[PDB]
């Protein structure tokens, strides 16, 4: 809880490495939350683990550095990028954000018709 | 229902409750006292024994160690826990170094007349030496053959962490156990800070005073009974917290948890001691005893322990109303 | 053809028979019978012997430390195997803890009046203790001089590589070994777990109980005979199996199987010995005697091993119609 | 004002004073004389005591050891010191070899007649012997109980900092002291040079000859005393730099320090060795006496520390005029 104990993040073998200030910022997060992402801590080596995309976590822990800028990386596709934002929960209003960014009886039935 | 269980995740297997010796061994009680106390424990499966150096500047250590050696019991059977950090007056007789960790724990096998301490606890953080220091020397005594495994008291959840963290780094051996005070007057480590802590490192709880150095028996509401620990040499803060403001307030509390004492069938120390081991991250409470009446009465509180209904957790949480803010 | 060869993809060089002790040494056969027993083993060329802990509650060990004692054998020319599991009633003296695992062998290192044995096993899984700590362990008792190496027994192949793999993790020493039940009747283990593990991290296999205890030697056709196995105090559960649906059932396969020994010019139990060395992920079978007539015919089965040819192999499949999907 | 204090970033508490035992043990003070000089330190607060296998050429080390084993002192309260480098005439008797520092650890502490020392040193940087078979060594020792710590002297903060590199390199033990020569005419190394070293990796200093070999005493200003350390054989090299041409220079300054001595109600011995402890990096100076008179003279620097204001400091500064270019 803002407390610069270090956390080590492992994206499919990709290591990654910040303060726990850093993921607390967001505690309605997956790392934000310690409830939510102790399901994938490995004791034997002190770090999270995680089975999937590695080119997308870059902008993802930037995310929590930077305090809100959420940019897809160039090499990243639009539809992969953007179900790992969902995975690691960064919320609907940093979703919309990144859209936003990225470009994007009998009365109604006769007012169907016309 | 399960008598014995791990302590925390690790492959050690302690009864839920242990005996220790401070105040006891080596002061209050005789030595003769001291083997029945022990003999009773172990007759009835207690395997965990607790001692320090600091207990009775060192005479603790000597009784336990010689019950032992009179009964002839083996040492297969026992699990013995030491305590390292006060070992003398000198500058450097103290605290978490690598000299008092090996010099203090060298000493404590010579009066257990043990090989070896199955645990060897860490009885308070010592904010001078560096975690790295205390960590390797940690991992050199059990791998020296002087102790089976490691762990620490009164330490926050934050240092404990740290531990596992510089062993993870230069591959050492994380602690196992974590002894912190919890009765129902104190509940804000063990119900809080340390759950955390047994599911994802799996650091167990081997908690100390479960009757509040004996107020939770309710002997103290007419006043400081004769040859009771608040009427001992050196234990003047004690009776000062009874007589204090709070003390009589503890002491009007203790009054409605004696109704669910004989509703339960039962006496309020084995409410009490029940009420610890409901939790899966205690592995074990420890127990004081200055005579054979308290301890197989407090040994008791196993039966209690299958009738603690979440209705009447809930019923104790009201009365004392110091339920921690998760 | 190569009598000797090593223990999985390591350096232990052990003949393709050894000289187990269960039920025999300090049980059903008398210490001067274990004698001569092991004389005729050593002095044919077998250097493995194995034992454990649990076996006739620690006299298996007695008898065979005196034995070695007595003719006065070059430790280096054995190769002993201790298991570790069953140390006694008590909650501590069971288990692949770090406190049995070293309590349990060096108390067998005192029984056997050896400094230390050539391969620790762990008797059985054990899902008590985790798994860094009993590799840990293991490496502990390996870098102390009280084992050369270390194995695993009764374990899944899920298991065993799991152990190499913490191991690894923590630059520890894996296991080389797995003692794994494989004869006529049990073949699913060897044949298709195993070898996988043999080519990936080179872990052999010690097989035990090539004849099923001695069902496979056809000697219960008629009936129990007495002073066999199944005759003995505490094998009922043996002769339940014997006189059971699928007891008379693989009897019946035993006759066919008959021919095949005769048409060999050899005896069913060589048949069955040389049946099991056939794999290369076998490093070693243990043999079972009670008297020396037994134990001379068995070591006959090296010459069956060259007679073996995949035509035969294939028509002992058929007979008993077990062969593993792989 | 703060008396004990840690060596470096270390749990070891060594006090801010030590007693050396070059030239006076074994060599220019009886024996009956070191007793009573080790005496007056000890029960003065003085628990770091410091030798060498050089010293006396291993004379040194036994009086010492002597002392220890005849007043029966804790060695839990002492802290003592060796340094490792000059073992003898042959040619594997001197280094940084695993040889010579293991051969020559183990023979200090036989003469010193202990189990283990607190601290063990190279006495110098040796360019033979590569850094990770020094780093090794020095781990080793430790690991078996020989030693507690080790640190280095004379080495440059380059050679420090790679020792600490190989020691995180291999997961060895890094060092955690370094004694280097500190007084008002040797200043380049601890004010410059280690500080950086004390922030980065926590190294501490313990600085050794406070007052040059007792030239700064201002006992050299008429000429070359008779039984003084000038005097004595196998210091001619000392009685050249003395009446040398800087000598008359530094016994010149030596006048104007005096009266600053006097107004600080203290001796000029006193006002150099507080003037070394001025710095936070500093964790103990060693002195150094062939009385008593000037022992306990010297262990009232401790009043003078206080009494030392920045702009005294500043003003010794301007008449030494060697104030290190930081
Ligand atoms: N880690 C640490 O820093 C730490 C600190 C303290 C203790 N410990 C360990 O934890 C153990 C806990 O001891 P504790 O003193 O806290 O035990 P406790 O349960 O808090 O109280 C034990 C004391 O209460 C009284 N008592 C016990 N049972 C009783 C009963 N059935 N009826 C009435 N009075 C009873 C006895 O005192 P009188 O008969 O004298 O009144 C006895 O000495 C110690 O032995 C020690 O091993 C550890
Ligand atoms: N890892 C484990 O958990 C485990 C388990 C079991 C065994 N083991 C080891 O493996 C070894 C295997 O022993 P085992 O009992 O399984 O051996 P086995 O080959 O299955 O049977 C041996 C028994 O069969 C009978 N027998 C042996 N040779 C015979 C022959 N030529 N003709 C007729 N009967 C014969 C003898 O019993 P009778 O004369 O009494 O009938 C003998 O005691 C043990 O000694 C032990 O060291 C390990
Ligand atoms: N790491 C290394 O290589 C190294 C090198 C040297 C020393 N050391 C250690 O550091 C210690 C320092 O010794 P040191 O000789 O350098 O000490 P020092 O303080 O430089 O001088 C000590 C000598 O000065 C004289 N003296 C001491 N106190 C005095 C006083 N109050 N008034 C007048 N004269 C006084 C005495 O010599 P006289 O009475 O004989 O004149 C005494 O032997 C040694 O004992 C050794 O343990 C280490």
């Amino acid at each position: 809880h803002e407390s610069s104990e270090r956390v080590v993040i492992n994206i499919s073998g990709l290591r990654f490495e910040t303060q726990l200030k850093t993921l607390a910022q967001f505690p309605e997060t997956l790392l934000g939350d310690p409830k939510k992402r102790m399901r994938y801590f490995d004791p034997l080596r002190n770090e999270y683990f995680f089975d999937r995309n590695r080119p997308s976590f870059d902008a993802i822990l930037y995310y929590y550095q930077s305090g809100g800028r959420l940019r897809r990386p160039v090499n990243v596709p639009l539809d992969i990028f953007s179900e790992e934002i969902r995975f690691y929960e960064l919320g609907e209003e940093a979703m919309e954000m990144f859209r936003e960014d990225e470009g994007y009886e009998f009365q109604r039935q006769v007012w169907l018709l016309f | 229902l399960q008598f014995y269980r791990n302590l925390g995740k690790s492959g050690l297997r302690v009864s839920c409750l242990g005996l220790g010796t401070w105040v006891t061994f080596g002061g209050q009680i005789t030595d003769e006292m001291a083997e029945h106390l022990m003999t009773l424990a172990y007759d009835n499966g207690i395997n965990l024994f607790d001692t320090a150096e600091v207990y009775a500047a060192g005479k603790a250590e000597v009784v336990l160690g010689n019950i032992i050696k009179k009964k002839g019991w083996r040492r297969s059977s026992l699990v013995i826990t030491t305590k390292i950090f006060w070992g003398g007056k000198a500058e450097t007789e103290r605290g978490l170094s690598r000299k008092h960790i090996i010099e203090g724990l060298k000493a404590s096998l010579e009066r257990l007349q043990l090989e070896y301490v199955d645990v060897v606890f860490a009885n308070r953080p010592d904010p001078n030496t560096p975690m790295e220091e205390t960590v390797r020397a940690m991992t050199h005594v059990i791998n020296q053959g002087m102790a089976m495994y490691w762990g620490t008291s009164r330490w926050s959840s934050m240092e404990i962490m740290e531990a596992y963290s510089v062993a993870r780094q230069f591959n050492l051996i994380p602690p196992i156990c974590e002894q912190a005070e919890y009765h129902m007057f104190q509940r804000e480590k063990v119900e809080v800070q340390l759950p955390e802590l047994f599911h994802k490192i799996g650091v167990g709880a081997m908690t100390w005073s479960p009757l509040a150095c004996g107020i939770v028996s309710g002997k103290y509401d007419s006043g400081i009974p004769p040859y009771s620990r608040a009427s001992l040499k050196g234990y003047q803060w004690l009776k000062d917290k009874i007589l204090s403001e709070e003390g009589r307030r503890q002491q009007a509390k203790l009054k409605e948890l004696q109704a669910i004492a004989e509703r339960l069938g039962c006496t309020l120390p084995q409410l009490a001691i029940a009420w610890c081991l409901r939790n899966e991250g205690v592995s074990s409470v420890l127990l004081g005893a200055s005579n054979a009446e308290q301890l197989m009465e407090n040994i008791g509180a196993i039966q209690v322990l299958p009738k603690l209904s979440s209705s009447i957790v809930h019923e104790i949480d009201s009365i004392l109303g110091n339920k921690p803010y998760s």
